[PDB]
RNA sequence: CAUGUCAUGUCAUGAGUCCAUGGCAUGGCAUGGC
RNA sequence: CAUGUCAUGUCAUGAGUCCAUGGCAUGGCAUGGC
């Protein structure tokens, strides 16, 4: 069959991990620019934060964030917000995807 | 013909919530409080406890409309209770439905040798399903289901328990009738209780002595008093005894009758 | 400014961020399959009727749903973003115009 | 506007019964059992009992869908007391009407230094005596009615009682979130309750603490695990006291972190 | 035949009996008082409300109207009962046909 | 006013006591003939019974017996039977009362 | 929500009463159900 | 009918884990309401 109840539930929780971590990406890191002041002086910043911004994390944070400050959050917007906008009767998609190619995704499977 | 028919939940969202025991849903940590508690029964099992009490109550009411309040409750206790509603809920196979997170087959689990209050539950969070799902046309069916189950429950229990049995056709002037036409005050007839009514044997004995000790009855019933105005009863009953004392008082003299000595 | 405190959420938020995306895409399914336990709930078994009435099945089969067509967007630059992402490069490899880069250095001055 | 207009009894023979105590009655030796438990109001304020639990349920579980059956319990609680219904039967001067074979008024009798529980009693008894004479239409009359008088009750209760504090907004993964950013093995963070719950102070008070002593966070609840939460959170809500415990963290070897000692 | 403790049962219920007639005849008013009390009952006190759902009140309010009339037929012999009865006397002294004591004397044979 | 209260229970009981004593006279008490002969010859019958049988109460007892074993119980079956009779709602009188003296009796207090 | 068993107070009940039996209220103790 | 607090078992949770935090079941003790 289908939707196998075990995986659900790691769907579920993956789903809600993913939007607790795009927020907690907004609240906690600055923009680009913060990200690139502390990377061009790695003299002033705090010693422990070193190996942190060698790698690609922070910097896909700032970028992340930047994008935020900034329009086109896109997909981004549209998932954090998702909770609210979902009522239990709603068979429309509510994101930006064409349904048009919900129908040609349609007889694809068939 | 037997079970009663089960009155059928129409929304299938709700009929399933019915059968989600909170080991389910409660370990899940994505999920938040409230969404827990719209997921698994236990709002359900709460409003099908009133439901359940309200209706037997109404039920049993109109049966018996000469029965007191003590009567009333103590019946309603065999209707409503858990150990009852388990076997109900058995009947319906509810049982097996149920969505657990543990196992509910092997015995050699501590749940198999508890209570199993588990499978009361199911059947308050079953009636709680129909009153959310249609609660005006389901609650009638609710009534004519409840009362079909009740029947025989009611049937054994106004039989065979003493707190139910009728204390209607007893003579409450009973120990007044019967010092009236034999004892005196020298007589020293008097009731003494030879069993106490207890949970593991609810039944009370009192005897009727006079001062010698000789027993002139004994009676039985849910209380002192009532045994008591048995036993006086018992005594009434024997005339040749009765003819007996009261000949017996009038050989004595008014002089002496009237003392405690 | 950067706190480490700040540095250690970060790093396993985005961490979990690109795995939760991927776990998603694997799992889910389309809206196809969505759509069609949604609409006939018979067949579909008890244990799975919940998540129904809650957003999480439908946000990741949307999701699933713009990954089996193109626009992915953003979310396809984040995946990959960890094999891209070099220490001396200091081009910011997103999607974003770099003369919006410019006004914001100014604007935090 | 206050009180809530009373729902009126048509039937001039049962609205009489309600306002009838026992001690009326059952104190004249010529009423058969029957005749005397037609003639109180045990029997109406015993049906009442059940009416009143019943539309008081049913009033909390729409008005509050996120309430689990614990708070949805404490609530009703509030609502069907004896306290609670006996201060409502005075406000409508059952009180007063009340039928009995002594004296509800001499202070130093010792039915004014009781709690009174017959004026509780009165009110079920409307209650029921409103369900006999008009069952059908008086019921929808009775919610309509309970509604507006459960009101304030309500709005007092879901403020001020910890049982029914709000416990959404609330972060359950808090203490693991602490422990994430702070603790390791050899730093000893622990909870220790300082205060647990109890009836005269349902609060309690938690403490994080560090393995030197130092209080990292404060928390108060209904009970040790939501207190052990605000503590997490209270912590959580100071970052220079994180960011030193996070850096501490960093300057401890992995070798000497992992152990407890 | 006679048992002692049905003699002494027999006199306090001939004189119970009589007292109670006597106790009727004086507090019950008749019926057209026990009707107006039945018919509207508003003005009627509260406390004697549940007894005119009960037999007794109108069983003494029509005895009392039988009495307020003739007809109380063997219920006034009864009373002045006493006051009639001589010990030398063995005539029955009621309403009843002397013809049938005796045959009730020969079916007892 | 009229119908004190504390006089409807004295009432009451007064008919519940009239009607309870008639019960236990018929049950006891046995007919004429058995008085008769008891009364008759005092030599056969127990010592402590002679007093009762110079007194009204047991003659009275017989007799009523006696109309009791024949038929002209009369208003003394009614008053038996009455409590069966009660419905909550009656106009009528129940009794062999006629009626049309039951009009002359209302004007006449008026 | 009722039940059982006591203590005190109070009001009643009964026909040999210097005796006997109950109702209520208050306060204990105990039981049982939700 | 719920609540509080423990014991055991079991299943989970979390990011420094030889650590930390919870869900359920069973069984105690205690609280509160009808
Ligand atoms: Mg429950
Ligand atoms: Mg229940
Ligand atoms: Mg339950
Ligand atoms: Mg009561
Ligand atoms: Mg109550
Ligand atoms: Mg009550
Ligand atoms: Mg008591
Ligand atoms: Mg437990």
């Amino acid at each position: 069959s289908n939707y196998k109840y075990l995986e659900v539930i790691q769907l579920e929780h993956a789903v809600t991990k993913l939007v607790e971590s795009y927020n907690k990406i907004i609240e906690l890191s600055p923009n680009l620019v913060a990200y690139n002041e502390a990377v061009n002086n790695q003299d002033r910043v705090p010693v422990q934060i070193l190996p942190s911004l060698s790698r690609y994390q922070l910097k896909l944070a700032a970028e992340l964030k930047t994008l935020h400050d900034l329009k086109k959050d896109a997909i981004l917007t549209e998932i954090t917000d998702y909770e609210n906008e979902f009522d239990t009767e709603q068979k429309q998609p509510i994101l930006q995807e064409i349904s048009k190619a919900d129908m040609e995704k349609l007889e694809k499977l068939e | 013909k037997w079970p009663p028919k089960l009155p059928e939940i129409q929304d299938l969202a709700i009929r399933a919530r019915v059968f989600i025991h909170k080991s389910t849903i409660k370990d899940k940590v994505y999920l938040s409080g409230s969404e827990m508690i719209n997921a698994h029964n236990e709002r359900l099992e709460f409003l099908g406890d009133s439901i359940l009490n309200s209706v037997m109550t109404l039920i049993i009411y109109n049966k018996f409309p000469d029965y007191s309040e003590g009567q009333l409750s103590t019946l309603r206790m065999n209707l409503v209770s858990n150990e009852q509603i388990k076997q109900w809920s058995i009947m319906y196979n509810f049982h097996e439905k149920l969505k657990t997170n543990f196992d509910l087959k092997d015995e050699n689990s501590n749940f198999q040798n508890g209570k199993l209050k588990l499978y009361a539950d199911v059947f308050e969070a079953y009636i709680g399903g129909l009153m959310e799902d249609d609660p005006r046309n389901n609650l009638p069916k609710i009534r004519k289901w409840l009362r079909k189950l009740a029947k025989p429950v009611i049937e054994e229990a106004t039989r065979n328990q003493v707190a139910l049995e009728k204390t209607d056709k007893l003579d409450m002037n009973a120990k007044r009738q019967l010092y009236s036409l034999i004892g005196y005050a020298s007589l020293r007839l008097h009731y003494v209780t030879v069993k106490k009514p207890t949970a593991v044997d609810p039944n009370s004995i009192v005897e009727c002595r006079v001062g010698d000790g000789t027993v002139l009855g004994t009676g039985v019933g849910r209380n002192i008093k009532i045994a008591g105005i048995r036993a006086a009863e018992n005594a009434l009953r024997d005339k040749k005894m009765l003819d007996f004392y009261a000949k017996q008082r009038a050989a004595i003299p008014r002089s002496e009758s009237v003392l405690k000595d």
